[PDB]
RNA sequence: AGGAGUGGAGCCUGCGGCUUAAUUUGACUCAACACGGGAAACCUCACCCGGCCCGGACACGGACAGGAUUGACAGAUUGAUAGCUCUUUCUCGAUUCCGUGGGUGGUGGUGCAUGGCCGUUCUUAGUUGGUGGAGCGAUUUGUCUGGUUAAUUCCGAUAACGAACGAGACUCUGGCAUGCUAACUAGUUACGCGACCCCGGUCGGCGUAACUUCUUAGAGGGACAAGUGGCGUUCAGCCACCCGAGAUUGAGCAAUAACAGGUCUGUGAUGCCCUUAGAUGUCCGGGGCUGCACGCGCGCUACACUGACUGGCUCAGCGUGUGCCUACCCUACGCCGGCAGGCGCGGGUAACCCGUUGAACCCCAUUCGUGAUGGGGAUCGGGGAUUGCAAUUAUUCCCCAUGAACGAGGAAUUCCCAGUAAGUGCGGGUCAUAAGCUUGCGUUGAUUAAGUCCCUGCCCUUUGUACACACCGCCCGU
RNA sequence: AAAAAAAAAAAA
C-alpha cells in the first residue's frame, strides 16, 4: 500500500521533526524560546520581533 | 534573553558574531481592596504598552 | 524515455462488455437469480456482490476474505 | 485527482458561507485542523483551490507557510451556478 | 507575521505601517495607509474580509477584533510609503533619473 | 623587553591526494581549511544501487454512466502484507485515460546577470560644500612649515573665514551615594519559644515590632586635568603629587569611493540554460559523506615531586527549566544495585521548586621516591545499563584487564598591557541519546613596557613621467 | 602553433 508506506519514517525525533516557519528549510534552526526558525530569516526579521542592538 | 548568532549567511569571511537582548522589568503591587476597584483599574488606563494580570490567593 | 532498464507497463484493465447484464438470470418470470453471494457486512452495501474466483469469493471495498 | 465528492461539496458550502479560508503548506498532513468533524485531507484541498486558480475564480497569496484565497463576485456567481442556488442568499462578506 | 502579511497584501494600496493593541474582548489593530479609498474597497468590504482572514488564521473568539482605518499625516515623511511609491512609478516604466529627482524634490518639499 | 605557546609525541576535526559503483559540492595568502551555525547511525542528502504514486493545473481534439480508472486475496517476484505485474472484478461513478500546446517542480548549471546580506580595504583617519582670494582656464587656498593627542584632536605660523560627514559627541554595563523613593516571591535587627554545653555561647531551628545595613532597582549626582609644582611659543598639551570610590573599564553603531570577494545549497528574492512521468520533483529501503603509502591547520592530553593517589576542610556567577504544528522540561525526597542506572513520591510555568545552585582550583594529614615509575592512558578483550523502529563501520556511559609513543621538540610561526595573559570549573547553542567546537559566566592571578620604524604592512608630502583601459603601461630596430 | 576582446553607449 502506497497510502500506508507513505509514512514509514516517523518524525517523533531527529532533525526532521521541525523546520523553519518562514523559509521552510531545515538548517540553522533556533530552538531557544521556541522560535523554530532559521538564522538568516532571524536576522532579516529580528528588528520586527523587538530584538535590538544594545550589546 | 541573550541570543548570539553569526554574521555571514554563507561560510566565508571573518568569524564575526552579533548580540540580541531586551530589558524586561517586572513590577507588582498588592492591594487590600475589593474586586470592584480591581475591575475599575482593569477597565481604566488601557494602553498597548503594558499588560495587566490579576490573581487572588 | 526508453532507458537501459525496461519499464513494466501499468495494469491495463481490459474493457469488458455486457458485465452489468451478467448479474441476474433472465427467465420467463420476472424474479431475480444472481450467481454471486451477497455482502452481509455494513462496510459494503446490500447491492454489492462478491468476486467470482475459482475457489473463494472476495469483497470489494470491505477487503474481507470469507473462506469455507 | 482521484478525490471524492462529498468532501468537496463540504468545502464548497463552507466557502459559500464565508469566501475565505486558510491552509498551511504541508503535504504530510492527513487532517485539516479547522475541519476536524469529518475526515478530510489537505493536499487535495489546496490542489482543488489551485484548480480554481487555473479556472480564474480566486487569487493566491503565500506569505510564510499558509496559502491564502480570496473570493470574487465572478467566483460568487460561479458558486451560484455550480451549487444551483437561487440568487437570494449571499455570502456574509458582502453583508453588513 | 502580521507585518509581513500586510506588506504582501497592500503592495499597491500605499501601506505605511500598523499598530497592535491588546485589550480583553477588544483585540483591535489599526492600519495606517496612504490610500484610504482603496483599503476599504467597496463599502468597507475589504477590511472586513481581511478581518475574517486574520480571525480564522491567527485564532480568536469571533467578534473580539475590530480593525480600523486611518490616513497617516505627513505621507512624504514616511520612508516606506515613498519606497512603494517609487516602486509603483518604476513598475509602470520610467527613467530612474527623473523619477529620482521627483522623489528627492518631494522629500525636500515635505520639510525633511 | 617579556609571558603563554604552536610546530615535536598520541588523540578529535577539516582540506588535498589516493581509493570508491558513491567516498556530493562550495570555500585555496592575509580576506578558506572546529567554515556553511555542516558534533552526517535512519530523515538530513544535494552521492550510488534499487521500486512504486502523481503532485501532467489545465485549453483543444479522440472516450463517456452501457463504464475513464484506483483500492486487493491462495502464489513466482525484489524489499516490504508497494497488485508494480501476472489468476479475478463487484468494488469510485465523470472526480477522468490518451495526442499537441501550456503549466508546475528542481540543494540542477550560471554570485562573471543580479537584488539583499556579510567580509575585506578600515576601524586606519579620511572626505565635502558656502563665501572670498589667485590663475585666461583646467585648477589651487581653505585640508599647513611647526608643536600636541588615540584621532584632519587641538594650539599656532597664516587670503583665508564660516560649516558638515567620520572620530569624538551618543547608548548599555561596572565602579557609590550607611542619601531619597520601596520590598512575606529578597532579607536584617530586637522579642518570645525550642535544642545542647558551662552564667554566657551556637542554631539557613520556629513565630510576630521597625528597617533598607546585604540583595533587588527607580529617580538623581560625582569626575571635569578640579588643585599644587615642573616642562612646553609659557599656548595647545604633558609629567609627578595631595584630597577624593574610580585622575585612560569594556562593548554597540561606525564617512566618500571600490572589489568581476562569498552566498542562485536560507527564502514562494530572482533573469537565462537543462529536465519533467520511463523524472535532475517526490516517496521508501540499504549503503556511502568516516573510507587509507602520504602532506598540511585549528584544538585536547601529558612528557612529572611546584607532581600522582587516598580522606577531611571550605568558596561563586551568567544562566537554563513542561512545547500551536509536538511528543523531547528542570528536579528534590525514599528504597535496589559497586557502578552507570531501575521503581514509586512531591514542587516549579518560575527570586518561591531544583538552589543558601555546599563547583573546580587551592588548603590540611598520609602513601609514593627520579626508575618510561603509583606519570602519561593511545591500542585492545569481555560483561552490564539508557535513548530510539534500528547502534555492526564500537551512539553514549559504567566495571575489570591491556600500559605503546613520549626525558620539554629543528627550520619556522601566532596571541598579549590589569583583574590582563595563564591554570581551572560552571552555563547557552549544537541535543531523542550530546562536546576535544563556539559564545558567555565565575575562582586564583602574574613577569615585562609607557617606546621604536629594524623587520612586516598601511597612510601622507615632495620629486620625475614620452603613463590615462593608467607599468598587466607606452615604445625602438632586424 | 596557446590568447583576453579591455570601453561601460548621455547628462528627460
Ligand atoms: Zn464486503
Amino acid at each position: 500500500g502506497h497510502q500506508q508506506l507513505y509514512w514509514s519514517h516517523p518524525r517523533k525525533f531527529g532533525q526532521g521533526s521541525r523546520s523553519c516557519r518562514v523559509c521552510s528549510n531545515r538548517h540553522g534552526l533556533i530552538r531557544k524560546y521556541g522560535l523554530n526558525m532559521c538564522r538568516q530569516c532571524f536576522r532579516q526579521y529580528a528588528k520586527d520581533i523587538g530584538f535590538i542592538k544594545l550589546d | 534573553l541573550r541570543i548570539t548568532t553569526r554574521k555571514t549567511p554563507c561560510g566565508e569571511g571573518s568569524k564575526t558574531w552579533d548580540r540580541f537582548q531586551m530589558r524586561i522589568h517586572k513590577r507588582l503591587i498588592d492591594l487590600h481592596s475589593p474586586s470592584e476597584i480591581v475591575k475599575q483599574i482593569t477597565s481604566i488606563s488601557i494602553e498597548p504598552g503594558v499588560e495587566v494580570e490579576v490573581t487572588i490567593a | 524515455k526508453s532507458y537501459t532498464t525496461p519499464k513494466k507497463n501499468k495494469h491495463k484493465r481490459k474493457k469488458v462488455k455486457l458485465a452489468v447484464l451478467k448479474y441476474y438470470k433472465v427467465d420467463e418470470n420476472g424474479k431475480i437469480s444472481r450467481l454471486r453471494r451477497e455482502c452481509p457486512s455494513d462496510e459494503c452495501g446490500a447491492g454489492v456482490f462478491m468476486a467470482s474466483h475459482f475457489d473463494r469469493h472476495y469483497c470489494g471495498k470491505c477487503c474481507l476474505t470469507y473462506c469455507f | 485527482m482521484l478525490m471524492p465528492k462529498k468532501n468537496r461539496i463540504a468545502i464548497y458550502e463552507l466557502l459559500f458561507k464565508e469566501g475565505v479560508m486558510v491552509a498551511k503548506k504541508d503535504v504530510h498532513m492527513p487532517k485539516h485542523p479547522e475541519l476536524a468533524d469529518k475526515n478530510v485531507p489537505n493536499l487535495h484541498v489546496m490542489k482543488a483551490m489551485q484548480s480554481l486558480k487555473s479556472r480564474g475564480y480566486v487569487k493566491e497569496q503565500f506569505a510564510w507557510r499558509h496559502f491564502y484565497w480570496y473570493l470574487t463576485n465572478e467566483g460568487i456567481q460561479y458558486l451560484r451556478d455550480y451549487l444551483h442556488l437561487p440568487p437570494e442568499i449571499v455570502p456574509a462578506t458582502l453583508r453588513r | 507575521e502580521l507585518n509581513e502579511f500586510l506588506t504582501r497584501e497592500l503592495a499597491e494600496d500605499g501601506y505605511s505601517g500598523v499598530e497592535v493593541r491588546v485589550t480583553p474582548t477588544r483585540t483591535e489593530i489599526i492600519i495606517l495607509a496612504t490610500r484610504t479609498q482603496n483599503v476599504l474597497g467597496e463599502k468597507g468590504r475589504r477590511i472586513r474580509e481581511l478581518t475574517a482572514v486574520v480571525q480564522k488564521r491567527f485564532g480568536f473568539p469571533e467578534g473580539s477584533v475590530e480593525l480600523y482605518a486611518e490616513k497617516v499625516a505627513t505621507r512624504g515623511l514616511c520612508a516606506i510609503a515613498q519606497a512603494e511609491s517609487l516602486r509603483y512609478k518604476l513598475l509602470g516604466g520610467l527613467a530612474v533619473r527623473r523619477a529620482c529627482y521627483g522623489v528627492l524634490r518631494f522629500i525636500m518639499e515635505s520639510g525633511a
